[PDB]
RNA sequence: CGGCGGCCAUAGCGGGGGGGCCACACCCGGUCUCAUUUCGAACCCGGAAGUUAAGCCCCCCAGCGAUCCCGGUUGUACUGCCCUCCGAGAGGGGGCGGGAAGCCGGGGACGCCGCCGGCCACUAUC
RNA sequence: CUCAGGCGGGUCAGGAAUCCGCCGUAGAGUGCAAGGGCAAAAGCCGGCCUGACUGGACCCGUAACAGAGGCGGGUCCAGC
RNA sequence: GCCGCCGUAGCUUAGCUGGUGGAGCGCCGGACUGUUAAUCCGGCGGUCCCCGGUUCGAAUCCGGGCGGCGGCGCCA
């Protein structure tokens, strides 16, 4: 077969030369950005920070425009950006409610994945939900070397080779290991 | 020449290659000038701040002292004698 | 369109640059490349200028039809490749003047002297190639003919002739 | 610059993500010397610096392994504290090259209290160098002393797990220093001026 | 192999190898000093259990950029001075004094330089 | 603290605002013409603050050289 | 050749700080009427002349262009 088998390969093959070679999962950010705000605070943003277990940071509009961002200023989504036991405790229920056999044609070409699912989302009575019930989200999962930090803070901050750059191979392999699966063609 | 303004047909001495492009290195700025002391006086285009009239640039007079954090420097432009007030980024030692 | 009595001079300067003035006059050629890709070909005859000028777009319109229409006839366009690299670029000027006599000026000296855009021209130096036509050696015959039918409609003249590359 | 001949052109220091041009040329113009602290995760570097255009002089260095040597350290050489001590050990040498005026040079990083930075100037205003300053900026003292880890040591500790916090990760798992006594920072300490008295 | 520079692409891009990496990084705790309209990501207090894998140093390769050189085009393009010197003009030529780009071919170039530290060392080196 | 714009993943009919990563020496922005200046900034964001302060000079421009009023500016020093 | 001013529903005309769009007329479908006219309900189409630009967006504000309206085209 293939697909599944050379990306394997490789990260075995990283693990050899020892384990600092191999990616880490930097962040998951947990998003509306499709908007139910209008001019107002969304209710939808409760139920966002019950569910992350922290607090959530509004986004402001930009411009004039015909369907969201209609007056500048006025909120039009919500996001809380995870890091730590808190982003995995996201991720076991989350991978399982996107449908298993995780695509391949959602993968970013830096072995990065941005998931779409609208008004799903387990953990009952969490989700149910009387008596405010409207929700959509778009999760993005955010991978990385580990050794990226330096570029990051203001002391060593130069380019990163493409040789320390994360890509599509590592990131399939990674995301299956944690839970689920993986789709393989052939 | 249409109009008389100091920045008028000056747009080739103000202006910096491409690769002078940025601000400019400090030590230039920093530079120590005796008096007696000929200097050639040269607007570096990067540093907007210590500048002459434009029109004076290419030209070598005499550190005379300073003001402040300027030095003062003579030139002769044609008859007149002149005094030219310019920070040390703009001079350079001659020789 | 006057005479050219100023299209025959370089001595005469630049106004080219149609972005930064305001008006600027549209062309007359829009055909310039006709008969089949130059790669299928192995000589090169060019046509090449021998003394400076300005070339109009109208005499360069003119200049190609005559010549293209004997080619295109008599060898058809299933052969030769025929070029006039050329554009013109440089922007000519006019100064109002018309019949209307009596009391009347027309005119004037100055009050806007400044040129409305008649036309475009081209400027040739010495040894460029106005005419670069491609043939084989059968159809040699054809492509001096009509380089020498150029000639004429050029501003000035040649003095370096119909000019075997060879393709070199 | 990047890959043709186009705007800019980049300097070296730079290219690395160092020091600031424009910032150290502001700090250069009055003609006093860089009193220069910079950071690393396990040292801290003070140096007394001029400026030539040879490229800079070091009246005298003073570091963290020349402190671990011979002035009874034998403490954790990233800790504020050490830092604390650096000042102390540029303090006597300011006595025998007799230059005690310099302004800090923290390089790019902000000016907040509590840091490293604030620190080993505390240690050298007490040396008895005399550099400007507006004091608003010194660490308290549970810092100087160390004395708020050794009150944290015992909250965590690694190698014992329990229910009770006996958290894991560092906490200072060395025998030397189980926690910090902050006893031995007042022997070290005690070298204070040129005297060692 | 640290820190601070000078020159400021000859030190832009890209890739290979080795580490003689206590020092440098990742990394780990983040209560506290402290950074986030959200998160130790950022900023900062704390440590080293683990990693050389980056980074980093060191060795080296030029395909892309740029730097320099020789030769070829080329003393050609262009040019000051003089001309009862030529050309209907447009323009040219001689003498006299100077001389560019773009390009080919063959090459140097994937840095150089100043101060100070520091296991080791007391020397020169990662 | 770093951008226009482009790429791949996300939402949509498309698209917007919004989201994540990657490229990206300046095409952005800096009130307003044009030109010049600038990327760890003068731009962006945030906080604080009100020196667009008082007095009195040198010098330059105006008006090259070269007399020339009003006006502007750089540059000091004292005071707040 | 100069200097003002237009074009907006098929026509004619209101209108505009840049966030809009009508009136009368024609026309179309019903309805009075015996039929029809008149009359009487229901309607709709407008890149608000072309083509640039600024803006977050131009029908509107500037550039340019095209056709149509006035005023000079002379003491010399």
């Amino acid at each position: 077969m293939a697909v599944e088998i050379p990306n394997k390969e490789q990260i075995l093959a990283d693990w050899e030369a020892h384990p600092m070679r191999r990616p880490r999962i930097e962040k998951v950010t947990i998003n509306i950005g499709v908007g139910e705000s209008g001019e107002r605070l969304t209710k939808a943003e409760i139920m966002l920070q019950q569910l992350t277990g922290q607090k959530p940071i509004r986004r402001k509009a930009k411009k004039t425009n015909r369907d969201f961002g209609i007056r500048r200023g006025e909120p039009i989504a919500v996001k809380v950006t995870l890091r730590g036991p808190k982003a995995y405790e996201l991720l076991k229920r989350l991978l399982a409610a996107v449908d298993n056999r995780l695509k391949a044609s959602s993968f970013d070409e830096h072995g990065n994945v941005c998931f779409g699912i609208e008004e799903h989302i387990n953990i009952p009575g969490v989700e149910y939900d009387p008596e405010i019930g409207i929700f959509g989200m778009d999760v993005c999962v955010t991978l990385e070397r580990p050794g990226f930090r330096v570029a990051r803070r203001k002391r060593k901050r130069a380019k990163i080779p493409t040789r320390h750059k994360l890509t599509k191979e590592e990131g399939m392999v990674y995301m299956m290991e944690e839970f689920g699966v993986e789709i393989v063609e052939g | 020449q249409k109009a008389h303004s100091f920045r008028r047909k000056t747009r080739k001495k103000l202006s910096k290659h491409p690769r002078r492009r940025g601000l400019p290195p400090l030590t230039r700025f920093l530079q120590e000038f005796e008096v007696g002391q000929r200097v050639h006086i040269v607007i570096e285009p990067s540093y907007h701040k210590g500048m002459p009239d434009p029109r004076f640039h290419g030209r070598t007079g005499t550190v005379v002292g300073k003001r402040g954090e300027a030095y003062i420097v003579e030139i002769k432009d044609g008859s007149k004698v002149k005094t030219l007030f310019i920070h040390p980024v703009h001079l350079r030692p001659q020789k | 369109l006057r005479p050219a009595k100023i299209d025959r001079y370089v001595d005469k300067p630049a106004y080219t640059r149609r972005e930064y003035i305001r008006g600027a006059p549209g062309p007359k050629i829009t055909i310039f490349d006709m008969g089949n890709p130059a790669g299928d070909f192995e000589f090169e005859v060019s046509l090449h200028t021998a003394e400076p000028v300005q070339i109009r777009q109208n005499a360069l319109e003119a200049a190609r039809q005559q010549v293209n229409r004997y080619l295109q006839k008599n060898v058809g366009r299933s052969n030769y490749h025929f070029k006039i690299r050329v554009y013109p670029f440089q922007v000519l000027r006019e100064n109002p003047m018309a019949t209307g006599r009596k009391a009347d000026r027309y005119g004037n000296g100055m009050r806007r002297p400044f040129g409305k855009p008649i036309g475009l021209a081209a400027r040739l130096k010495k040894d460029q190639k106005i005419l670069s036509i491609r043939v084989n050696r059968q159809h040699l015959k054809f492509a001096i003919e009509g380089a020498r039918r150029a000639a004429m409609k050029f501003p000035c003249k040649c003095y370096y002739r119909i000019y075997d590359k060879e393709g070199n | 610059m990047a890959h043709g001949p186009r705007y800019r052109v980049p300097f070296r220091r730079r290219r690395e993500g160092k020091t600031n041009y424009r910032k150290r040329l502001k700090l250069l113009k009055s003609g006093k010397p860089r009193l220069v602290v910079r950071k690393s995760l396990n040292h801290h570097i003070a140096q007394i610096i001029v400026y030539d255009p040879k490229g800079d002089r070091t009246l005298v260095s003073a570091h963290t392994r020349e402190l671990i040597r011979d002035f009874g350290w034998k403490g954790h050489c990233g800790n504020t504290p050490s830092a604390y001590l650096l000042g102390l050990l540029i303090g006597y040498k300011a006595k025998q090259a007799g230059i005690e005026e310099a302004i800090l040079d923290i390089g790019l990083h902000p000016p907040v209290r509590g840091s490293s930075v604030f620190a080993v100037l505390k240690g050298a205003v007490d040396a008895g160098l005399n550099v400007p300053h507006s004091p608003e900026i010194f660490p308290d003292e549970y810092r100087i002393r160390g004395e708020h880890i050794a009150e944290y040591a015992k909250m965590l500790k690694e190698q014992d797990e329990e229910k009770f916090r006996r958290q894991f990760g560092g906490y200072l798992v060395k025998g030397l220093d189980p926690e910090k006594l902050p006893e031995h920072f007042e022997e070290v300490k005690a070298r204070i001026i040129e005297k060692f008295e």
